[PDB]
């Protein structure tokens, strides 16, 4: 289940284990569009956590091309929640 | 196969235009959209003149478009609203000469969607917030501000979102320092889609709501919300703080409504009328535009009606209360998209259609004044007579081309080069215009020059002078000295025998050269001379502000340069070439230097060299180059140095300058040899070659345009009282003075008036007149106008019964002599239903109208053609197919007619035949095999000519809707269906009859088709799109228990090509632009945009453009923040072509990106630009 | 389902005929030269055509069944 509200400011941040990944179809395949997370996501205890599994967060999340092309990058804050 | 895309004139159409410092420097300047593209303007203040500073294809829907500055700022940022998904934030940088994008904030799904916000877009008048909001549902709210460093930055935006919930538009309340507030004209739908007996349809209000951003909350309340008494169109943001009231201003049909938040009564006036207005009295009235202009003491509106007429708003104000609007007649200007108030006290209107217009705001201001608190009956209404400009003061027209409605490509003038002949205009501003390549042509001054002339100069007396001071002619056997305006003997001490050159030596001093030697001439009585050594004689010779070199009998060449006090010394050294000089050329010197450095020596070895005059190197050689042929002429220039090289034949040459010369580029410039000249333009320094033809600079980029004009044989630079900046140029006798118009445009026009929109025109074969067919809806012919105009002026009479009978009597009179053009004021709209049409024949070498045929009212022509019949031979016929009293929406006709005319007296006048009844609308007319085919809405016929009536000899009726087109070629018809796109029929002699044996897959809504080959059709469609259908090979042509394929017929053509032009093309032409160059696929756009589409020849070609375009998609994505791929792809995937306007952004790149795509792509940026130069000029300029 | 316009089994024509037409207008507001074209062919002002679209976009195909 993706937050799927408005995307904000915030930038969406991979732990080690989930990196490469694109975070709405698991690619590791040409990561192309900076994830954006809504506030909510970024507030508080949650700054800095993992998009897709809630870890702390070393790197940033990226949209794959595919999901680029298809303007799944749009759909809004894709933290899994 | 594969495709190249190239724009030639950008779009002309404006939608949108905003005023600001966009280069935070005092200067006023606009932002244009012209749908496809961005553009800045610079209306220079002294002249009155409006400049494009920089134009940007931002391949994507400009929908909305805000200046705004953050407080306490300089500079005004442009916001954009687009079917992007984006909203993005652009700043203007001046030294670039670039839009820098300074955000990019992405909130949804791209395309114009209906609950994506786009479409509107308001602004925080003090600049800390914007809103985005959608048509239906969605507004997003994004609060601006600047971080410790002063760089713009933007939240995360806040919603505002109410279901089933149409907004009509969006404003932001200038409150001062308060929270930012948004007005939004809004609607519910949602009881309209729950009744069933209609009623709640019927009694929704439209509502004006107040969104509230708080500040301090970080959300926004719909803090304010109430009905409206009627629909308004439009806002209009009213000043506040301590420039105004606030609140907002309700344009709505018939009133203008003054409405605050708080103890605020509704203030509310009717917008007047027109006395004596002509149009159907049901119609109500909108204003269709507005601006504001703000000083320090006061603030106006200027609101625009449909007519045209602008009206002056006020508010009269006690305490903050405002108490009445007063409304002024001001002036009547073209339908306006937008209206500007500059600053400097200028008025830019941007015309709905057709050209623009700066005027110059003479007064702000006997004329009665309007007033919401004067006593005004019920249904009764103000009046106001209209009449010409009394406060604005033409300026500036921007010639534009939007609407193009039916363009077509031929040398009908015999010149050589065809003439792109456009039909543009809508209403009374409908026009033909001429359409040809190159640069227009101004007489200053003319004159004719005894005997044989051949050479002419162009001289100052002092370096300090603001114009020249002498022309020098030349003839076979003497020379000739005159004024700038005469022979003048004051100064001039010019030798009589024939002459190689005279120039400014010095300052203040002049030099001749002739066969003999050198004479200098002095501003003072005062003469030097010099001699050429030996037996030998001068032959070419060049010059420079402080310099001269000379090329003597068997190739010497000899150097002089000027010491401080003011004279010549010759240099020590001499040095002989190893063939005889041709020509000669050194480049101009920099205004903080004494001596120039480089020569350049064209020789009958067919090569040319460089030599420097530095005495560090003095005679030495630095490089040479190897040529096709012998040189006729040379010019080194700057803009950044180049050698120019005009050859005996007509190919020149351009490559850059240096101790070593570097990369190169030749074109067909023609076949006399190609002499080179001096020029002076826009300030800049530049070349004439002689068609003749001037080689420039303009954004960053150069131009070898001809100049439309005569035969010239010798020219020079010129300034002078007369003609500032321009040229004195020699054809034959001919002695002329001559300027130039324009820099950056690619085709000038001639304008032929026209007085109902074209809609379509032919040619005839046998003395190129146009027969153009005019038609409007809404529209009185002629003769409905006067009887209209006449029974108003009796009722005007019996209106009154006393003496005021007299009075009436007057009036009346007056009245039907007063005769407002329509070109001014507006056709008048005749109700819905209502049409006007004409035939008209005109000859396109100057538009005089040879016949005129008006057709009856409410008769509409949508047809024509010119052809023969077989059965009469020799005569020509003109069909035009109309409507009788056509509906448009909902669709309804009373039939049809089909009128002949034989055209005579060598085709100057239409003789009426008959008229042929028919029972839906002849939409399309198409000679066909010594006969006729006509689309009768879904029906194809075949008719021959008969006598009393077309015959119809042959019929299908299984095309699927309404006939748009028909085109042929042999035995072969392909019907272009108003939505099935396109079918081909076959028609067959013997058997008589029409057959389907082919069709498309796919909906295409046809506006215009070209037959590109005997299998294959170019489409353009309503949705901006091109396409190209082929049948597959070995389709067959020759042919309750058949039923096709699904639904169709029983073959199928396929899409071979896709592509979204972005702009709505009723016009393809396959066509050979330039001459001795390849053909290509022409088309124009409803905005006034022509472009070309062209064959690649080989793969080596096409695949280079493919990486280019690859590269460039990615490292220079489009400005508003759509992707490119996805807006070609815009209604079906893009196949086989290329975008050379994006390929072509590759030279507006920082060097660095340009570095980077040409290291990917295996070149240097040099090469990349020759290659994109390359095949923009092998298929058209 | 959240997004307007999407339709499921038991849409009728009526409501995905209104979903066309109110989806129409709004791409005719937004291509400036698919209102380009209504404006020159009904002889009309833009900001007139942009009105009368906005005005049908209420009930664009008559009451519902
Ligand atoms: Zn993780
Ligand atoms: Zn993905």
């Amino acid at each position: 289940i993706f937050c799927r509200k408005q995307a904000g400011v915030a930038i969406g941040r991979l732990c080690e284990k989930c990196d490469g990944k694109c975070v709405i179809c698991d690619s590791y395949v040409r990561p192309c569009t900076l994830v954006r997370i809504c506030d909510e996501c970024n507030y508080g205890s949650y700054q800095g956590r993992c998009v897709i599994c809630g870890g702390p967060g070393v790197s940033d999340a990226y949209y794959c091309k595919e999901c680029t092309i298809q303007e799944k990058d749009r759909d809004g804050c894709p933290k899994i929640v | 196969m594969f495709l190249y895309n190239l724009t030639l004139q950008r779009a002309t159409g404006i939608s949108f235009a905003i005023h600001g410092n966009f280069s935070g420097t005092k200067q006023q300047e606009i932002v244009v959209s012209r749908g496809k593209i961005l553009e800045l303007l610079r209306p220079d203040p002294n002249t009155g003149k409006v400049h494009t500073l920089l134009t940007v294809e931002v391949f994507g829907v400009i929908r909305s478009l805000m200046a705004f500055r953050l407080t306490g700022g300089t500079k005004d940022y442009i916001v954009v609203g687009s079917d992007s998904g984006r909203i993005v934030i652009l700043e203007y940088q001046p030294s670039k000469n670039m839009f820098e994008k300074i955000h990019q904030e992405t909130f949804g799904k791209s395309g114009c969607r209906r609950i994506v916000p786009g479409q509107f877009l308001a602004v925080d008048p003090k600049g800390r917030a914007v809103m985005i909001s959608a048509i239906e549902k969605q507004k997003l709210v994004y609060i601006l501000n600047r971080d410790a460093a002063a760089r713009l930055t933007i939240s995360s935006p806040l919603e505002a979102h109410k279901a089933n919930t149409l907004v009509y538009h969006v404003v932001g309340v200038d409150v001062g320092f308060e929270n930012p507030m948004f007005a939004c004209l809004e609607m519910d739908y949602e009881e309209a889609d729950n009744d069933p007996t209609g009623e709640a349809a019927a009694n929704t209000q439209q509502t004006l709501t107040f969104y509230e951003l708080d500040l301090g909350l970080n959300h926004v309340v719909r803090k304010y919300s109430e009905p409206l008494e009627e629909h308004g169109n439009f806002l209009i943001t009213v000043p506040g703080g301590s420039d105004g009231p606030s609140g907002v201003l309700i344009c709505s049909e018939n009133y203008i409504t003054y409405k605050n938040f708080g103890d605020q009564p509704d203030i509310r006036c009717p917008i007047p009328r027109r006395r004596n207005d002509l149009d159907d009295p049901e119609r109500g009235m909108i204003f269709v535009c507005s601006a504001t202009h703000k000083t320090k003491s006061m603030f106006f509106f200027l609101a625009q009606t449909e007519q045209g007429d602008i009206f002056k708003i006020t508010l009269e104000t006690d305490e903050d209360m405002v108490t009445e609007i007063r409304l002024k007649y001001f002036d009547t200007v073209p339908v306006a998209a937008a209206m500007c108030v500059l600053k400097t006290g200028f008025l830019f209107v941007a015309s709905e259609f057709g050209n623009h217009y700066l005027y110059q705001i003479a007064h702000l201001g006997e004329e009665p004044e309007f007033s919401s608190a004067m006593p005004l009956e019920e249904g009764d209404t103000f009046f106001f007579q209209p009449r010409p400009l009394k406060n604005l003061v033409l300026v500036d027209e921007l010639d534009s081309l939007s609407p193009i409605l039916f363009c077509q490509i031929a040398d009908l003038a015999n010149e050589d080069t065809p003439q792109l002949y456009v039909a543009c205009g809508r209403g009374p501003r409908s026009s033909l215009r001429v359409l040809r390549h190159g640069l227009e042509v101004s007489e200053m001054a003319v004159s004719e020059l005894p005997g044989n002339p051949n050479a002419v100069w162009t001289v100052r007396r002092h370096i300090e002078d603001e114009f020249d001071a002498y022309i020098i002619v030349s003839f076979v056997n003497a020379t000739l000295v005159l004024s700038i305006g005469e022979e003048v003997t004051d100064s001039g001490f010019l030798g009589t025998t024939p002459t190689l050159s005279c120039s400014l030596l010095g300052d203040d001093a002049l030099v001749q050269v002739y066969p003999d030697g050198i004479r200098h001439i002095r501003a003072d009585k005062r003469v030097n001379e010099w001699k050429t050594p030996g037996k030998k004689t001068i032959v070419k010779c060049a010059v420079n502000q402080r310099q001269v070199v000379i090329a003597l009998t068997g190739g010497e060449l000899v150097y002089f340069e000027m010491d401080p006090s003011g004279q010549l010394n010759e240099y020590t050294e001499r040095k002989e070439m190893s063939a005889d000089v041709v020509c000669m050329s050194l480049a101009n010197v920099p205004p903080g230097e004494q001596r120039s450095r480089f020569l350049a020596v064209g020789l009958v070895d067919n090569t040319v060299r460089i030599i420097s005059l530095d005495p560090s190197d003095c005679l030495q050689p630095l490089s040479m180059q190897a040529l096709p042929a012998q040189p006729e002429s040379l010019c080194i220039v700057e803009m950044f140095l180049y050698l120019n090289i005009g050859l005996q034949n007509g190919v020149l040459l351009r490559t850059v300058l240096d101790p070593v010369t570097g990369d190169l580029s030749d074109t067909r410039t023609g076949s006399r040899p190609v002499k080179l000249f001096r020029v002076r333009m826009q300030g800049q320094e530049a070349v004439l070659a002689m068609r003749s033809w001037l080689s420039y600079s303009y954004q960053s980029r150069f131009h070898l345009t001809p100049l439309s004009y005569e035969t010239l044989e010798f020219a020079s630079g010129f300034a002078s009282e007369q003609c500032p900046e321009g040229i004195v140029a020699i054809s034959t006798n001919t002695l002329r003075i001559l300027a130039l118009e324009k820099l950056g445009a690619v085709f000038n026009q001639v304008a032929f008036p026209l007085q109902y929109t074209p809609r379509k025109f032919v040619i005839h074969p046998e003395s190129n007149n146009l027969i153009i067919i005019e038609t409007d809806h809404n529209a009185y012919t002629e003769a409905t106008k006067a009887q209209r105009k006449q029974q108003m002026a009796e009722e005007m009479v019996e209106a009154a019964g006393e003496d005021e009978r007299e009075l009436a009597a007057e009036m009346a009179a007056a009245f039907l002599n007063e005769n407002l053009p329509e070109s001014i004021f507006g056709a008048p709209k005749a109700g819905n239903g209502q049409w006007a049409s004409v035939i008209r024949v005109m000859n396109p070498i100057q538009g005089n109208t040879l016949d005129l045929v008006q057709l009856e009212q409410n008769e509409a022509a949508f047809s024509v053609a010119v052809c023969r019949f077989s059965n009469t031979g020799e005569d020509w016929y003109v069909l035009v197919g109309v409507a009788k009293d056509l509906i448009l929406n909902p669709r309804s006709v009373a039939g049809g007619f089909v009128y002949t005319y034989k055209l005579v007296n060598n085709g100057e006048k239409l003789e009426f035949l008959h008229k042929t009844p028919v029972e839906e609308v002849p939409a399309a007319i198409a000679p066909f095999q010594g006969r006729v085919l006509i689309g009768v809405g879904k029906l194809l016929r075949v008719y021959d000519l008969g006598k009393k009536k077309l015959l119809r000899k042959c019929e299908n009726k299984h095309i699927a809707n309404y006939i748009s087109g028909i085109q042929t070629i042999g035995h072969r018809v392909i019907v272009s269906d108003v939505q099935e796109s396109f079918i081909w029929v076959r028609y067959k002699r013997n058997e008589n009859q029409l057959i389907i044996f082919a069709d498309d897959t796919y909906p295409r809504w046809v506006t215009t088709a070209s037959l590109l080959d005997y299998d294959t059709v170019a489409g353009a469609d309503k949705f901006g799109n091109i396409c190209v259908v082929r049948l597959p090979p070995n389709t067959n042509d020759e042919v309750l228990w058949d039923r096709g394929l699904l639904n169709g017929a029983s073959q199928k053509a396929e899409v071979i090509m896709n592509y979204h032009v972005g702009e709505t093309v009723l016009s393809l032409q396959k066509t050979t632009l330039i001459p001795g160059g390849s053909e290509s696929l022409v088309y124009t756009t409803l905005s006034g945009g022509i472009g070309i589409l062209v064959p690649f020849t080989s793969h080596e070609d096409h695949d280079f453009f493919q990486h280019v375009e690859m590269h460039l998609r990615s490292e220079h994505p489009p400005l508003c923040g759509r992707d490119h791929l996805s807006f070609r792809s815009y209604y079906f995937p893009v196949k086989n072509v290329i975008d050379g306007d994006l390929c072509e952004q590759f030279n507006s790149m920082e060097p660095n990106k340009q570095k980077n795509v040409s290291e990917e792509l295996d070149r240097t940026p040099p090469e990349v630009s020759k290659k994109l130069e390359d095949i923009r000029t092998r298929y058209a300029f | 389902s959240k997004y307007i316009g999407t339709g499921h089994a038991d849409t009728t024509k009526w409501e995905w005929l209104v979903n066309q037409h109110r989806d129409s207008y709004c791409s005719y507001m937004g291509h400036f030269d698919l209102l380009n074209y209504f404006a020159i062919a009904e002889n009309e002002s833009k900001a007139r055509v942009r009105f009368n679209l906005m005005e049908k976009m209420l009930q664009p195909c008559g009451p519902p069944a």
